[PDB]
RNA sequence: GGCUGACUGGGCCCUUGAACGCAAGGGGCCCAGGCGGGAAACCGGGGCCUAGAGAACGCUCGUGCCCCCACCAGUGGGGGCC
RNA sequence: UCGUUGCGGGUCCGCUUACCCGCCGCAAGGCGGGGACAGCGGCAGGCGGGCUGUUCGGCUGGGGCGGCACA
RNA sequence: CUCGGCUUAGUUUUGCCGGGGGAACGCGCCGGCCACUGGCCGGCAAGGCUAAGCACGUCCCGAGUCCGAUAGCGCACUAGUA
RNA sequence: GCGGGGAAAGGAAACAUCUUAGUACCCGCAGGAAGGGAAGCCAACAGGGACCCCCUGAGUAGGGGCGACCGAAAGGGGGAUA
């Protein structure tokens, strides 16, 4: 499906509508420094099985479709979903 | 103290012993596992009784952090009504000095360190206390005493 | 300064590349001569006396050489979880200085080990100096440190007598050059 | 009747300032000083001397007085001096295979940490209360018996 | 033809789950903020209605003049609530 | 790959004393070959049913195959 | 300090072992729950000993809402015997 | 009693991290007790003052397929005191 890649939002720090411009949300890199990734590596270190489970069989064909509205005016930053669709090609 | 008889009493002659005869006395099996088990496969509707739907939450789960307990004040504080009580019974036994016209307490003797504002003041009192609620300090106040923050 | 903080010299950032010539050569011999062996005098002399040593008749120090690295763990031959079945990086809790010091002990039957110290290291061994005292010597039973290890006994009649004198006499003495004071 | 020394309990955060008395290891050299003792003579007459200990309490002062004036004035009896009255040193055999030499000691944590949290000393003090079922060892997972039955009765 | 309500913060109810305990999901009625269409009434919190739907732990992003990190202050870093 | 690993000369050459291999010797030590390689220890990647532990779901006109009447 | 490993409540933070690297010196060094800096506070590792107060039961003594010869220790007896 | 080596069954309603458990057992070494013991301590600007053992702190902090489950220390009261 088709998207614009501005549209007219609310915007809840400017308490007003105002221009967006629209990306697609992109997951940030796991850091190692982040207590669970600290936690794994100590779990991972030593003699035995693997430690952790690891999903093997999956189901889902489409993820959801998140959305990154940037308010021109002031950066504000909502993220929406779109729900679960194939990507959407923003126009 | 009231005496009952031992069930096991009773259970003589009967062949089950109060666990029927169909689903009789077995091991474990008969708990659906050993100790605290199961509560998200076949005790989860216990979880929904009890806790959070959704989440399981208390059963399951964070939330939140705790403020380290060796550097956090264990308040143990105490109302106005209950200190006007105190201070009467401290009276009449000469514990209380009236050291410049009214009486004079000073909350950490008496092993508190805080005061709240529940009840009622019924004499003009002098309070040494480090910590005092607003309306402690207003309750004090309209009955001709007055709170005084000392510093630990 | 003494002579001694000049010995430890060579085993600090100073000396290091004198001593590491020397004992490439050193080396070369205590690799052929027995794994444990009686020295007439202590490698580190410095290092010796701080633990322990003195050249009195019945104190052994024995030089002792073992292969480094860590322990000859076993890799199991029957079942287990596989937490239990690794074998490379599983050590011993015991330092191989504490085993220098029961090999050497071994050696000298009867004798008592007092401390031990690092020489030496190469390729494939550690080498270790063990100082030993024989407790059942004359010499050795009366020095102030040996008898903690050899052991001693003083009767009680003699401390208590001699501490119930010295309170009798100091409150005497308290009696005139304190009683006024505190009375005052 | 020999004084005994009264310190201040350490006040903690956790209190909010709620202080209280405790008695001593000993009287201070600073307390000692003020009657015109050293630590030896204090000792010799029965009196626990605490030479690590700064503060100096005026109680304490006062208590020592009182005293002293009665055993120089022949109306109490000092006890025995508080310091050594046997020495007690046993032959020792095999103590590097016991783990008693400095090698030993430093793979058993004591030149690192104290003895109370050395991982010999925590296998010894479990082992002890599982096997006298003592405190929480009386029951296994106690805690998490505690906890799920916290939950149902305060929901 | 003009637009973005497929909106921000929340509440209540119906169904999933009959009378009768019990997830997630879905639907309905509203209050506040700020909009779109319309003369106005009114309608819009996706698709005329009944399907297209995912816990804990972990990670990631958004948000806040936001909260915490061990004697005190600072810098980097970490954690927390939504 | 880190250490063992040293010495001369302009990454290369050489050397032997480390170390390794064989012969002689009771031992001491000698002879020959190799040689800072190899071997050995730690760390890392690959191959690895040689060996260890386990999982191999449910419904079902018995089970199995199928199907999903499993949401 | 770093890497591997066992362990620990010790968690970016427990102890240790092994491989590699590796100080300073009292005008110094160490600790104060991630690292560093400043302040303040507390101390002086890497040497040795130490009574009392605490574990146990072959053995000795005492006791008993304990058992009473298929019980009570396997053994009340030419039982650790045949 | 001290040092070292060191499981599995079972539990987690499967099972591998984990637990069981530094247990069973094995190897070495002591005493009538052993081990510990005299601050490179703990605390928080107020002060404690070697150690071991008992009561408590406390199933608290914390660890953990944050699951099962595991689990302190300081402080306080005592025995005893060098
Ligand atoms: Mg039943
Ligand atoms: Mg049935
Ligand atoms: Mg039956
Ligand atoms: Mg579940
Ligand atoms: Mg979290
Ligand atoms: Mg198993
Ligand atoms: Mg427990
Ligand atoms: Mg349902
Ligand atoms: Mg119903
Ligand atoms: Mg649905
Ligand atoms: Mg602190
Ligand atoms: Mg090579
Ligand atoms: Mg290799
Ligand atoms: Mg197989
Ligand atoms: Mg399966
Ligand atoms: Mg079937
Ligand atoms: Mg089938
Ligand atoms: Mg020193
Ligand atoms: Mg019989
Ligand atoms: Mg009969
Ligand atoms: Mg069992
Ligand atoms: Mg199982
Ligand atoms: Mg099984
Ligand atoms: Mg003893
Ligand atoms: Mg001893
Ligand atoms: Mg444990
Ligand atoms: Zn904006």
């Amino acid at each position: 499906m088709k998207f614009p890649k501005s549209v007219n939002m609310y915007c809840p720090r400017c308490n007003t509508y105002t221009q967006h411009s629209v990306s697609n949300y992109h997951g940030g890199q796991r850091r190692s420094l982040a207590e669970g990734q600290r936690r794994y590596e100590r779990k991972l270190k030593g003699y035995g099985s693997t430690p952790k489970p690891k999903q093997k069989r999956f189901a889902k064909v489409n993820k959801k479709v998140t959305l990154v509205f940037t308010c021109t005016k002031c950066g504000y930053k909502i993220v929406k979903s779109l729900g679960r669709m194939k990507k959407v090609e923003l126009v | 103290v009231r005496r009952f008889k031992r069930a096991t009493k009773y259970r003589r002659g009967s062949r089950t012993h109060g666990w029927g005869r169909v689903g009789q006395h077995r091991k474990s099996g008969g708990s659906g596992g050993k100790g605290m088990v199961g509560f998200h496969k076949h005790k989860w509707s216990l979880v929904m009784k009890y806790g959070e739907s959704g989440t399981g939450w208390p059963f399951y789960g964070k939330h939140g952090f705790k403020q380290p307990e060796t550097i956090s004040v264990e308040w143990r504080p105490i109302n106005v009504g209950r200190l006007a009580e105190l201070v009467k019974e401290l009276r009449e036994r000469g514990e209380v000095r009236e050291e410049e016209g009214r009486l004079v307490v000073d909350l950490l003797k008496l092993g508190y360190n805080k005061l709240l504002g529940g009840g009622h003041m019924d004499v003009p009192l002098v309070v040494y206390t480090p910590v005092a609620s607003k309306a402690a300090v207003e309750k004090i106040a309209k009955a001709g005493g007055e709170v005084r923050i000392v510093s630990l | 300064p003494s002579a001694y903080q000049y010995m430890a010299m060579w085993y600090r950032k100073v000396g290091r590349e004198v001593h590491e010539r020397l004992m490439r050569s050193v080396l070369i011999k205590w690799r052929k001569e027995p794994a444990i062996v009686r020295v007439e005098r202590p490698f580190r002399l410095e290092r010796a006396r701080k633990l322990g040593y003195k050249p009195k008749q019945g104190v052994v120090v024995a030089r002792v050489r073992l292969i480094r690295g860590p322990f000859n763990r076993r890799r199991p031959d029957s079942g287990r979880r596989p937490k239990r079945m690794g074998v490379y990086g599983i050590t011993a809790w015991k330092s191989w200085r504490q085993v220098a010091e029961e090999r050497a002990a071994r050696k000298f039957p009867g004798l008592e080990v007092l401390n031990s110290y690092w020489v030496a290291d190469d390729g494939i061994y550690r080498y270790f100096e063990v100082i030993l005292i024989d407790c059942n010597q004359p010499t050795i039973q009366r020095d102030p440190l040996y008898s903690g290890i050899c052991g001693r006994e003083v009767p009680r009649r003699r401390l208590a007598r001699r501490l119930r004198e010295r309170q009798r006499k100091l409150i005497e003495h308290l009696k005139k050059t304190l009683l006024p004071k505190l009375k005052g | 009747m020999i004084p005994k020394p009264v310190v201040q309990v350490p006040r903690s955060i956790k209190s909010g300032g709620v202080t209280k008395w405790k008695e001593g290891r000993g009287f201070s050299l600073g307390e000692l000083k003020e009657v015109g003792l050293n630590a030896e003579q204090a000792r010799l007459l029965g009196l626990p001397v605490d030479t690590r200990r700064d503060s100096v309490w005026p109680q304490n002062v006062e208590a020592l007085r009182k005293w002293l004036i009665e055993v120089l004035e022949g109306k109490a009896t000092p006890p025995e001096p508080t310091l050594p009255k046997v020495v007690k040193v046993k032959r020792k055999r095999g103590r590097a295979f016991r783990g008693l030499t400095s090698a030993g000691r430093r793979s058993r944590g004591l030149i690192s940490t104290r003895f109370r949290e050395t991982h010999n000393y925590k296998f010894k003090k479990k082992a002890k209360e599982r096997r006298l079922k003592k405190r929480h060892e009386a029951t296994k997972g106690l805690g998490n018996v505690l906890r799920i039955s916290r939950i149902i009765n305060e929901s």
